[PDB]
RNA sequence: UGGUGGGGUAAAGGCCUACCAAGGCGACGAUCCGUAACUGGUCUGAGAGGAUGAUCAGUCACACUGGAACUGAGACACGG
RNA sequence: AGAAUAAGCACCGGCUAACUUCGUGCCAGCAGCCGCGGUAAUACGAAGGGUGCAAGCGUUAAUCGGAAUUACUGGGCGUAAAGCGCGCGUAGGUGGUUCAGCAAGUUGGAUGUGAAAUCCCCGGGCUCAACCUGGGAACUGCAUCCAAAACUACUGAGCU
């Protein structure tokens, strides 16, 4: 730790690996739905969320989260994605964004039309 | 003084056989606006009464900050326990760019030009000890050295 | 510029904000006596940072400024050297949105900054239609020779010795034409702005 | 191919002269050999026209640099 | 248009190599480090042996890498 | 083993300094010995006393203040290690210029102020302070 | 890796060559392995720095991929 | 000619002083950290109002920051993570003591540069701001040169 141990063995920064295995410093990336299914919450909690998997065009195998109150996304569609880890739910860490291609948009959904895709 | 400073106030618990009572400790510091700091709190059960229970020291261990006038005496280097503090003055025109704790202390001694840090521990516990420990050996002239400079 | 109805925005702050619509009065219909929002019969915690908000929130409110462009007004009193709260309102005050009614060539600073893009306050025989040029210390300030009979020009006059002189200017009534004497100091300003203190909502 | 030659700086429909002494082998406005004094066809109130000092452009003409077609009716302005 | 070094190997003719030391600071640490340099001198009639100090000067390269001539035998 | 001959004697006075003792002695050297003959100009300590005999040694005469002493820290910059050999424009103001800085340089073991007024730098050697 | 004889490049030089000798490089990181044009600079920073090379300018490098010369003052030549 | 052709977005449980209810009931959901929802919901869906700053407002992503959270400036190690189980000792790091010498590190000045751009101030101009340039400042750097000898290495005679 001393300056002559330093100069022998100088202290290197630790990286800090990245929170998404997929999105390679990409804001988004198209995917290919594989399966929508059910999935409960964590234990202090109870619920019942859908969460779908996709296939990337990075051809990874994770999870997104289908964050609308309604959707037709119908097992093969090409859904878009960005990150955010859902805390509730185990072990994923990624969103379907609403009004990309495929996804239609949450009825009515009156105030913050720009989080759940809605026009006007 | 009556430049009175609120720092914190956080709500302590110990417990009873019968169950959990809640009480608050709340620590202030008082200055005259010319550098007469002091410090204290008060074990009360109440919010409005632990913060004049604080007065209840605060007035008193008052200690004359030797100034300058506007201005700090030296770049500081103090501690307390596990927290270090940094200061060093500024020069004219910037206001209060100390933190937390420190933005309490240094704007009733009559500098405004603060630029304080805390190092080690951020416990404002043992915060308001290392700000006092870097005023109490401020001195432009009571050194023994037999010479003005 | 703020625009809409403007009864609602001299509640929150309690001062007049020379923000009006006619020559009589203000906060005198419009019934100013709670504190609006949502649900404000009820105050409680008016303290720091939230108070240091709303005096930047009213000098936004007063000068037709937005926050693209009064936090670059910022940017300049560190690029100033030394006293940082008064240098704010130096700019302030050699912006044209304000000295046209500091004369007093329009209603208020709602009719200045609109005449000043409709070709009415020239600078020194140019054409300027920005309000926010910087007047130097020494220039003229008249009108464009076609609004002299804009009669709402002359609905201004009236206030002069009634809203209070400013003394720091000299200005020529008949022509309609006035001269920026000098820049002020802090005392020539309303004693309703805490200058050091909109300086402290910057890093937090 | 040594050149003294007006050489487009400023803004579009903004034009700003160097009058570089460049080699031809490169670019107007990159790698020249010298700039002396500016020019400015905009020039309104306070700006001057081209500050060309004759204690280089001397230099260049020894050494065998030459005007291109414009810059010798720089000079003739003088 | 002086460097010096210790002589370290002798054992072919008309070359040498020597070690030109320095002792320099690094930037970001302070502590002044010593950083050998070892050139190789060319020996106009190879009379230099192990450990002597020699100065020397930069002329046309005289191989591959040797580009310095023996200027002159300073101490042994 | 000893590395270093003047951070041993400024280590040695800082906990006599806190301690009830006035006279210092140890084994000194001339290097010991002209650090001492500047700060005694200071009005820090007095008589540096070298005893002129074989193994000469250093008698420096620190002063009390009533209660705390005039020396509150020494604290040493430039140790063996990072020897912190420093210009004439970065001479180290250590208490707004109430330490007086002593730099080791060709012409004399200096304060900061005659370092910078006959500029030479160097050696940063202690806080006086 | 040196030494000389020659050979050769517009120009020094194991660059090419024959033969003589056993040297040369490297723990201040050689060699291998992965990665990347570099810099003036840029971005966050009290600064130290850290990250970084899009427009702009200098140098480098390449021209489907690889080898090769030719002509020419200048190429191993992006529309040879 | 005449106001005819122009505003939107996100939030409002906290530490952000923007902070009623209606529908829904451990459902449906929101969220960066706590958490919220299990029947008067300031935390979730509208309406009803405000507020942030505006032809943009937001959130996904990446960079540095606060981070003394790789601590040269500027951290640690009895019990929180951390003393090899300890030796002999190679390179190396550093080295008691005095005079003299050297001038490698150290110190000052000299000169060439460190391209232009960018930046930093004073300006000039676009009616103003960007932007544009003029002037300098800056470029902590590099070698050369002479001057210095307190300290370090090196050199020599010593001192205990």
């Amino acid at each position: 730790a001393t300056i002559n141990q330093l100069v022998r063995k100088p202290r290197k920064r630790m990286v800090d690996k990245s929170d998404v295995p997929a999105l390679q410093n990409c804001p988004q990336r198209r995917g290919v739905c594989t399966r929508v299914y059910t999935t409960t919450p964590k234990k202090p909690n109870s619920a019942l969320r859908k969460v779908c998997r996709v296939r990337l065009t990075n051809g990874f195998e994770v999870s997104s989260y289908i964050g609308g109150e309604g959707h037709n996304l119908q097992e093969h569609s090409v859904v878009l994605i960005r990150g955010g880890r859902v805390k509730d739910l185990p072990g994923v860490r990624y969103h379907t964004v609403r009004g990309s291609l495929d996804t239609s948009g949450v009825k009515d959904r009156k105030q913050g039309r720009s989080k759940y895709g809605a026009k006007r | 003084g009556y430049i009175e400073k609120l720092v914190q106030v956080n709500r302590v618990a110990k417990t009873v056989k019968g169950g959990r009572i809640f009480a608050f400790t709340a620590l202030t510091v008082v200055g005259d606006g010319k550098g007469r700091v002091g410090f204290g709190r008060g074990k009360a059960r109440e919010v409005p009464a632990a913060i004049q229970k604080a007065m209840e020291a605060a007035r008193r261990n008052m200690i004359q900050v030797d100034l300058n006038g506007t201005t700090l005496q030296y770049p500081t280097k103090s501690a307390h326990g596990a927290s270090k503090v940094y200061m060093q003055p500024a020069s004219e025109g910037t206001g209060i760019i100390a933190g937390g704790a420190m933005r309490a202390v240094l704007e009733v001694a009559g500098v405004q030009n603060v630029l304080a840090k805390c190092y080690g521990s951020t416990n404002p516990v043992n915060v308001v000890y290392a700000t006092f420990k870097g005023l109490k050996n401020m001195q432009p002239e009571a050194v023994a050295a037999k010479r003005g400079k | 510029r703020y625009i809409g109805p403007k009864c609602k925005l001299s509640r929150r702050e309690g001062t007049d904000l020379f923000l009006k619509s006619g020559a009589r009065a203000l906060d005198s219909k419009c019934k100013a006596e709670n504190v609006p929002g949502q649900h404000g019969q009820r105050r409680g915690r008016l303290s720091d940072y939230g108070l240091q908000l709303r005096e930047k929130q009213k000098v936004r409110r007063i000068y037709g400024v937005l926050e693209r462009q009064f936090r670059g007004y910022y940017q300049e009193a560190s690029r100033r050297k030394g006293s940082t709260g008064e240098n704010l309102l130096q700019l302030l005050e050699c912006r044209l949105d304000n000295v046209v009614y500091r004369m007093g060539f329009g209603s208020t600073r709602s009719e200045s900054r609109q005449l000043v893009s409709h070709k009415a306050i020239t600078v020194n025989g140019q054409t300027v239609n920005i309000p926010s040029y910087q007047v130097k210390a020494g220039d003229v300030v008249a009108v464009r020779e076609k609004s002299k009979n804009q009669l709402r020009i002359a609905q201004a006059l009236e206030l002069c010795g009634q809203r209070g002189r400013v003394e720091w200017v000299e200005v020529d009534l008949d022509k309609k034409a006035g001269t920026f004497k000098s820049a002020p100091a802090r005392s020539d300003l309303s004693a309703d702005i805490n200058e050091n203190l909109i300086v402290e909502l910057y890093s937090k | 191919m040594v050149t003294i030659r007006l050489a487009r700086g400023g803004s579009k429909k903004r034009p700003f002269y160097h009058l570089t002494v460049t080699n031809s082998r490169n670019a107007r406005d990159g790698r020249f050999v010298e700039r002396i004094g500016f020019f400015n066809p905009v020039a309104t109130g306070g700006e001057v026209r081209l500050s060309v000092d004759q204690e280089r452009a001397t230099y260049w003409l020894g050494q065998g640099a030459q005007p291109s077609e414009r810059v010798a009716q720089l000079l003739k302005d003088a | 248009r002086t460097l010096t070094g210790r002589v370290v190997s002798d054992k072919m003719d008309k070359t040498v190599t020597v070690l030109i030391e320095r002792r320099v600071k690094h930037p970001i640490y302070g502590k002044y480090v010593k950083r050998s340099t070892k050139l190789h001198a060319h020996d106009e009639s190879n009379q230099c042996r192990i450990g002597d100090l020699v100065t020397i000067r930069e002329t046309r390269p005289l191989a591959k890498t040797k580009a310095w001539t023996l200027v002159d035998i300073v101490e042994r | 083993s000893m590395q270093d001959p003047l951070a041993d004697m400024l280590t040695r006075i800082r906990n006599a300094q806190m301690a009830e003792k006035t006279v210092v002695s140890m084994p000194s050297s001339k290097l010991k010995a002209a650090v001492a003959k500047v700060l005694k100009d200071e009005g820090y300590i007095a008589d540096f006393q070298i005893s002129s005999e074989v193994k000469p040694q250093l008698s420096i005469e620190l002063k009390y203040f009533e209660g705390k002493p005039v020396i509150e820290e020494v604290k040493r910059i430039s140790r063996p290690g990072l020897r912190q050999y420093k210009s004439v424009e970065q001479l180290p103001a250590v208490r707004g210029g109430l330490g007086v800085s002593i730099v080791s340089t060709n012409k004399g073991v200096m304060t900061d102020r005659a370092a910078r007024a006959a500029g030479v730098g160097g050696e940063v050697l202690c806080t006086v302070f």
